[PDB]
DNA sequence: ACTTGTCGGTGGTCTGCTCTAACGTCACGGCCAACCGATCGGA
């Protein structure tokens, strides 16, 4: 049954994220991501979103967003 | 204003240092102000200004290994200032165009410089 | 401290900010503005410093903090700050060699020297 | 000579207080709907 894909099913999940307007500033969807490595941003296109067909694992970035932080000590 | 000239001088000196790799002391002491004695006093004051917080890694940095003055941290100051409307640019363009000497750099130097300066402004 | 240090620190801070910094934050954050006796001396000094910076040529814009914020702050447009690209080098040598030869008017010679210094800061 | 602090002013926006004179005068939109045992206030 496993080899011949008898009891095999396709499951689709939907993840949605919105960049709104905050009081401290505006939220921008981009591939900047201040403190990460460089290989994490390998599957993201120029506009900061993953590419179609790219396999994603747990914890992988799908949409790159960033928010204003303000002044913190 | 005798302070404004210094301020402009520093605002152009920092990009000049960052754009000329390892400029020796004599070149700076002869180009940006003939008085080399005040060059050290201006570098000392530049070493004190920087990003808010004014901690190491925010102020501008340098290497005085010998004569070469290299900048390692610029605190955002990388480009020079823009030629002010009319004023300096106007006078420079007027002098460049109203030259009363028969053409010697006319073929591809004077006209090219005039056109490029006008486009840049 | 020193007036030149205050001006340089203010220029750097307004260059590196991302949002419109209000004057109240300028007083506490920028060094040299925290030694004023009262809020009126600081206000007049900051107004004079803004006037000087605007007259110099540095683009100092005043605008809202943000859409949902009624505070009003100041910034400096880094894109309008200057123009990086420069042309050839042979023509610039001729331009510098003829920058000033006999002019005596202080405004003219100061303007020519400023233009030459900016050209040197933008390549030769 | 340049800076600097105290003085004085123009103009603008956000916030709060006061006033408006024909005559007017006693609320609704809506269930609750089990089902048991215990207990205080009535009759």
């Amino acid at each position: 049954l496993v080899e011949e894909d008898v009891l095999t099913s396709i499951h689709i999940e939907e993840h949605e994220i919105d960049a709104r307007d905050t009081k401290l500033g505006a939220e921008e969807i981009t591939r900047d991501i201040p403190n990460v490595s460089d290989e994490v941003l390998a599957d993201l296109d120029e506009r900061g979103i993953v590419r179609i067909g790219a396999e994603v694992r747990d914890g992988d970035i799908l949409v790159g967003k960033v928010t204003p932080k303000g002044e913190t000590e | 204003s005798q302070v404004s000239t210094r301020l402009v001088r520093l605002l152009n000196m920092v990009p000049y240092f960052q754009a000329n790799p390892k400029v020796t002391r004599a070149e700076a002491a002869a180009a940006l102000g003939v008085t080399g004695k005040q060059l050290d006093a201006d570098l000392d004051q530049l070493w004190m200004c920087g990003l808010p917080g004014y901690s190491p890694g925010d102020l501008i940095d340098f290497d005085f290994v010998g004569d070469t003055i290299e900048v390692t941290f610029s605190a955002g100051v990388d480009h020079p200032l823009r030629l002010t409307s009319t004023e300096a640019t106007g006078i420079l363009v007027a002098l460049r165009a109203l030259v009363d000497v028969p053409g010697m750099v006319d073929p591809e130097a004077a006209r090219s410089a005039i056109a490029k300066i006008e486009s840049a402004v | 401290v020193s007036k030149v240090e205050r001006l340089m620190n203010l220029v750097i801070a307004l260059l590196s900010t991302r949002t419109y910094l209000p004057a109240e934050k300028i007083r506490t954050t920028v060094a040299g503005y925290a030694d004023s006796p009262s809020d009126e001396a600081f206000s007049r000094m900051f107004e004079r410093d803004k006037n000087e910076l605007r007259d110099l040529g540095i683009p100092l814009e005043t605008g809202r903090v943000s859409k949902w914020d009624s505070t009003e702050g100041y910034r400096i447009n880094r894109d309008s700050y200057a123009l990086p690209p420069i042309g050839l080098t042979a023509d610039e040598a001729a331009a510098v060699a003829v920058a000033t030869q006999l002019w005596q008017s202080p405004e003219l010679v100061t303007a020519t020297q400023n233009a030459v210094l900016k050209l040197r800061a933008a390549g030769v």
